[PDB]
């Protein structure tokens, strides 16, 4: 069992960081 | 335990997906600088 | 010990799972493709 | 008679493959043909599934 | 008249499955099918 | 060429969607088959379908609307009823099991599963869309699907598109007689996801519909069907200028820089003055002078907030029918000189007018009568802070004993997130107090 | 002149041919019987209106062909062309190549010459098979090798079924597939590959059909084997011959294993509500789920892509659509291929098979791309081999039957290269 949710903490770190990358088009038309 | 190992199996299978959307995105974001600079070379 | 994980979207297609998302019918779109948002 | 019959048919062809108004209408008259065969395909899949519903009752009976 | 020949020949069979911009200028249908209900 | 996207979320998303999309198809010609009538086909002389309806080459008009919820028991009647074939079948997303009428299921537990699917059905629509005028969010602050799913939509839609206007449509709970017990927990926290992740969010109550049916429509047993019909009319009234021309045309991009001075006060009322039965429209003359007077009546309002103890800070008017702009200018001037209607000192202009030529359409079997002209009335009154003052105390009374919270924290919720939701709403109770204060 | 001659071999290979000729017949007009009520490419004229086919279905064992010649399209196939045998190769490359194949090695060869001599300009062959069982493994190779000299240089195309990831109707599958690679590798031209696990999904994800058989999949395989040959048969604008596909998809020699993906694969109900335009279609073939091989394109690099567009596509929107997919960064294209987009707009809207599973689309596309992603695939099937070979399992037969353990080691080093040889293409 121990390995299973150990990846889930990895998944959630790798999930919320994906929520953060979008937080961080014009390059055509305008430019 | 077999179902738990099977349920384990979908998890790093899903982790491989996250690293892939990751690596596609640095390729997608680091380039945007390159295309910004390439157009900027025309712009300057 | 055979059992199939049921989908959550009630369509015959769209075999979605709480851990297997990104698993549905890819999109109509004219300009860009599915993987370049 | 062969001369003038060739004249009209192929001048009709010249304005057939050049005028975009005709090609605009030629495209959708095949899209009308599509709606007939689609609805034929809609009607057929209900007819083919009628094939095994009598078979499903037959093997159960 | 090349429209006329094309609408005489590939449109009469297609009565309810017809697309949108086919019969411009209503008088097109008067030289066609007798009831035809547009 | 102007066009918009209308997303409907929840059972309360689709009941208006069933009662508003039947309006739009009767607006121009469209059958509940998606097919334009045969005596509209001649020459293709209509571009006023393109705002709400797309067009496959065959001739079926497919709508720009995705219907998503976690309750499969209400979209299945759309897949069974008269409008089975109007809606695109992969654009109607249903979960197996409900959101259990709590925000924690609809935002963290199950709502994360269906979100990436429905973004792809949004970029379905935006990629067919040349210039998006805006989005139209449809939900309710009742429970899980109506508040959890849309708030994680709001978080993902604001970061996908960014600088882009987006209207919102949500019903609001009661001051007195509510139909849910765990509902007041939702409205405090879902506003926290709405203050900075929404362009503008209208004020509509279903209880005023009940009382408008009492006094104006003169109908016994106000059902839920005619309740969504009036809010079905009002989305048509605000977006009529997207389809049809007018003397003063108004696009959806006009609307956001028209009402809100601050990026966190996007909360306007929305009433429909010429609401009347068949029998009573026969005796009242309906000119623009007197139906504009009926806009500001507290009985003819939309939310249980009497505006006589609230300051009008911004308003916009959208007129439909044979509307002459001179008698508009006479009717507004009578309102300005009316003493009992109060304003804010920093906004001496106050009103914005918009004109459309076409008269409203009446659904067969409906209670609304064919009126010769229509007026849509949209204002962000400061009296709406009292609705929060009667809602936050209801939230505080239940939070004082920490009741009905074990269902939240079980489904992955943090206790401290409610406190900062309250602390931010404490600023709003001061924000409306520091806006209506007179200049010194 | 423009002519083709297939060699459908192996239960799968032949079943594939069955559905294929069904569409072939309809496309031209041939009635099941073989008489008609621009085709030479697949149907040979005779005396009284009779257009007999131009293939040579094989099968070391009886069955299959039995019904094939006593059912529906019975007359059409020439009694001779259909060659059977008298026993199966029991998923043994040995039996198929060096034991039971020999028997028929000549009968096919000789019948083949006939079909060959008869035509005048065979653009090339089309050995359709399935790496899974002896006949479809040993014999297929045994045929390609001998054909290499008896028919000289000539498009030796091949559309087979490569073992899918998890799904596997065979235990020794690894051995047969790997052992068959060392052959074609040098004696092939373009192994257009297609799996089954992926073709099932594509028929549920996009065709809304669960519990699917091998028949629905057969129809799909066809639509692809039609667009790869439509430019030679029917007419249209930009057109592509089998010769071209080669010098436009096969970059280096060994690297010769292109993928495939039909696009407007939509049901009827779903189509009535969804348009389909050059743009959408193309913008949906490069997706990582419309692929007929579980190999995901993203995990690699596109080295080439031949986008055939059998449909009323206009030769302008296509150019625009390609330009988009080009500038996307997501779909990565190796630098060595500055361009990397062959086209081909045939003007014959795809045909709908009576009681099939697809909807008639005015426009359709079949982009056969070459991505270093097939590399991953080979390795996964390779892994299974190593394991089975480490314990020399299922070698008792295979080897001691008509072959030597040397091949079991040679196939490895050679395959080890193909995978390594693919890697360098990327860098
Ligand atoms: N305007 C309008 N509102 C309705 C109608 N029917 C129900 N409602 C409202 O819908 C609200 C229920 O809120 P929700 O929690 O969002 O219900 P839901 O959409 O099923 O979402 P979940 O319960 O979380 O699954 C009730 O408070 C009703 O007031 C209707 O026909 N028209
Ligand atoms: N696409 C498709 N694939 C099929 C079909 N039938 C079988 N297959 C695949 O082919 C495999 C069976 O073919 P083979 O194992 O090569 O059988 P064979 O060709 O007769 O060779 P032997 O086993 O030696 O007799 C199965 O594992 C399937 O994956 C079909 O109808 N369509
Ligand atoms: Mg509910
Ligand atoms: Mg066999």
């Amino acid at each position: 069992q121990a390995q299973n949710q150990a990846l889930d903490r990895e998944i959630q770190e790798w999930e919320s960081r994906n929520s953060a990358h979008s937080k961080n088009q014009h390059d055509k038309v305008k430019s | 335990l077999n179902a738990l190992r099977h349920q384990l199996g979908l998890r790093q299978k899903w982790l491989e997906e996250l690293q892939l959307q990751h690596s596609l995105r640095e390729l997608e974001i680091a380039e945007a600088q390159d295309s910004n600079t390439e157009v900027a070379k025309t712009m300057r | 010990n055979v059992y199939m994980e049921k989908s959550i979207v009630t369509g015959p297609d769209n075999y979605i799972t709480s851990y297997d998302r990104l698993n549905f019918h890819p999109s109509y779109r004219v300009c860009r493709p599915s993987i370049c948002d | 008679l062969k001369r003038e019959s060739l004249k009209d048919e192929k001048l009709r062809q010249q304005v057939r493959e050049n005028s975009a108004e005709l090609r605009e209408l030629e495209k959708k008259l095949k899209a009308a043909y599509m709606n007939k065969e689609r609805a034929a395909q809609i009607a057929e899949k209900d007819a083919i599934k009628y094939g095994q519903m009598k078979r499903d009752a037959e093997i159960a009976r | 008249e090349e429209r006329l020949k094309l609408l005489k020949e590939h449109a009469t069979k297609l009565l309810g499955y017809l697309p949108k911009g086919v019969f411009k200028n209503e008088d097109d249908i008067d030289m066609l099918g007798e009831e035809f209900r547009k | 060429m102007r066009e918009c996207i209308s997303v409907h979320v929840g059972q309360a998303g689709v009941q208006i969607g069933n009662a508003c999309w039947e309006l739009y198809c009767l607006e121009h010609g469209i059958q509940p088959d998606g097919q334009m009538p045969s005596d509209k086909t001649i020459g293709g002389g209509d571009d006023s379908f393109n705002t709400f309806f797309s067009e496959t080459g065959a001739g079926k008009h497919v709508p720009r609307a995705v219907f998503v919820d976690l309750e499969p028991t209400v979209i299945d009647e759309v897949r069974t009823g008269t409008y089975r074939q109007l809606f695109h079948p992969e654009q109607l997303i249903t979960g197996k099991e409900d959101a259990a009428n709590n925000y924690a299921r609809g935002h963290y537990t199950i709502g994360k599963e269906l979100i990436d699917l429905v973004l792809d059905r949004i970029r379905k629509l935006a990629d067919q869309c040349t210039g998006l005028q805006g989005f139209l969010i449809f939900h309710s602050f009742g429970g899980g699907t109506g508040s959890g799913f849309t708030s994680l939509l709001m978080e993902r839609l604001s970061v996908d598109y960014g600088k882009k206007s987006k209207l919102e449509f949500s019903i609001y709970p009661a001051p007195q007689v509510s139909t849910a017990v765990v509902e007041p927990y939702n409205s405090i926290l879902t506003t926290h996801t709405t203050l900075e992740h929404s362009d503008c969010a209208f004020m509509v109550d279903n209880e005023a519909i009940y009382d408008i049916c009492r006094r104006n429509l003169d109908i016994e047993r106000p059902t839920y069907t005619n309740l969504n019909r009036l809010i079905g009319q009002i989305v048509s009234s605000i977006t009529a200028s997207l389809r049809f021309d007018g003397a003063l045309n108004v696009d959806l991009t006009e609307f956001q820089t028209n009402l809100v001075p601050y990026p966190r006060i996007h909360f306007p009322l929305a009433t429909y003055a010429p609401v009347i039965s068949a029998e009573k429209a026969y005796h009242e003359q309906l000119s623009v002078a007197e139906i504009t007077n009926a806009c500001f009546e507290p009985a003819n309002q939309m939310v249980k907030c009497d505006p006589r103890h609230g300051k009008y800070m911004a308003c916009c008017l959208l007129y439909r029918g044979d509307v002459v702009p001179k008698d508009v200018n006479a009717a507004i001037a009578t309102i300005k000189t009316k003493r009992t209607i109060q304003f804010v000192d920093w906004c001496p202009t106050g009103f914005k007018v918009g004109i459309n030529y076409q008269p409203p359409t009446v659904v067969p079997g409906g209670d609304l009568a064919k009126v010769q002209r229509a007026v849509c009335m949209l204002s962000n009154t400061t009296a709406i802070a009292e609705a929060w003052a009667r809602l936050d105390h209801k939230f505080d009374l239940m939070y004082a004993k920490r009741a009905f919270v074990h269902w939240y924290v079980g489904e992955g919720m943090e206790e401290g997130e409610f406190s900062e939701a309250r602390e931010d709403m404490a600023a709003l109770e001061k924000d409306y107090e520091e806006v209506g204060m007179d200049s010194v």
